[PDB]
This record gives C-alpha cells, structure tokens and sequence, in this order.
C-alpha cells in the first residue's frame, strides 16, 4: 500500500525513483513599469491642488 | 552567427569550427584583438571568450528584412510606453 | 517630448529601411553595416547583476523620498 501511493516508491533494498526539488527561475525586474504607476501616482498626490 | 543573447563561445567550438589545437587558441584570439576587428577578453578559469563587438559586414535582403521586423519590434514599444506616461498623467503634464 | 522624437526618428528609419528593401531604390553598402552597430547595443534588460544593482540604487532613492 506505501508502495504504490505516490511517488519515491519503496521495495528493492533501496528507496527510489521520482525525486522532489525546484528550479527557482526569477527575473524580478517585471513590475518595472509598475513602478512607473507608483512613482507617477506619487507626482499625482504632489500635484492636485489640496 | 549568435544573435547576442549567448555571446560568449566556448574554446572547444573555435579548435572544432578552425582546426586548431587546444593550446593554440588563445593567441589566435588575441591576434583578432591585435588588429582591431574583435573587441572581447578572454577568461581562463572556465576557459571562455566573452565577445563585446564585432566589426560590421556586408549584408543581404533577408537580412534586411529581420533588421526590419527588428525595427519594427522596437518602433511599437516606444508608443506603446508613450501611452502609458500619457494616460496616467493627466493634470500634471497638461 | 523626448519619446516622440524617438518615436518620429524611428519611423523614418523604417520608412528609408523598408524603401530600399522592396525593390525600390539601390541598397546603398554604407549606413546598413552602420546601422548594424546600433543593433549590437541595447544591452540585456534581463541579466541578474544589472537587476541587482538597479534595485540596489531604486532602494537609495527611495529612502530620500
């Protein structure tokens, strides 16, 4: 019954196959042009006459 | 060849793609940057040649047509960015 | 302002590129191999020290404003 539940399956004196791990791609400069939008805002509440 | 995204190219292609031998490589690279033609330095740890530039060549109509649509990809994002400085700033820029 | 001039330059870039790459008028052998050295600028937006240092310097500013 463990042998067949999910993977890392069990049973030839030894624990084997389908190993678990990550890659962690990133590039992180994506909201770049969200930032426009924070920066721009910021301007926006300098700008309005109160 | 390499469209710039891997620039670098590693010593074995260059004895592979110029028959030569392993340890002859890095002079020849270095006679390229004795006359002026190639621009790159060279890193022998990892044993690779980082390229920076390469001198201009004469090109064909198809070459034309992908500098083109290179052109092109880069004539709509200029709009494309214009729209949105435009958009969000209404009453500051006025 | 700046952005539309990039803007008009570029079209007319394309406009010149685009008349003599269909038949019309001669390649001229100058400016295409000088407009090659454009092409080989432009650096890559998505290299990691590049990231690293421009949100390095976006936090400087930041913390003034």
């Amino acid at each position: 019954d463990y042998a067949k539940k999910r993977g890392w399956v069990l049973g030839p004196n030894n624990y084997y196959s389908f190993a678990s791990q990550q890659q962690k791609p990133e590039d992180t400069t994506i909201p770049s042009t969200e930032l426009a939008k924070q920066v721009i805002e910021y301007a926006r509440q300098l700008e309005m006459i109160v | 060849t390499r469209p710039a995204n891997h620039r670098q190219l590693t010593f074995e292609e260059i004895a592979k793609s110029a028959k030569i031998t392993v340890n002859e490589v890095e002079l020849l690279v270095m006679k390229a940057l004795s006359v002026g033609l190639v621009k790159g330095s060279i890193d022998e740890v990892d044993k690779r040649v980082h390229m920076t530039w390469v001198q201009p060549r004469v090109l064909d109509l198809q070459q034309i047509k992908g500098m083109k649509d290179r052109l092109e990809f880069w004539c709509t994002d200029v709009k494309s960015m214009e729209m949105l400085v435009e958009h969000q700033a209404h009453d500051i820029l006025t | 302002h700046g952005l539309k001039g990039l803007n008009s330059k570029l079209l007319d870039i394309r406009s010149y590129l685009e008349k003599v790459a269909t038949g019309k008028l001669p390649i001229n052998h100058q400016i295409i191999y000088q407009l090659q050295d454009v092409f080989n600028l432009l650096p890559d937006v998505s290299l990691q020290e590049f990231v690293k240092a421009f949100y390095l310097k976006t936090n400087d500013q930041m913390v003034v404003v």
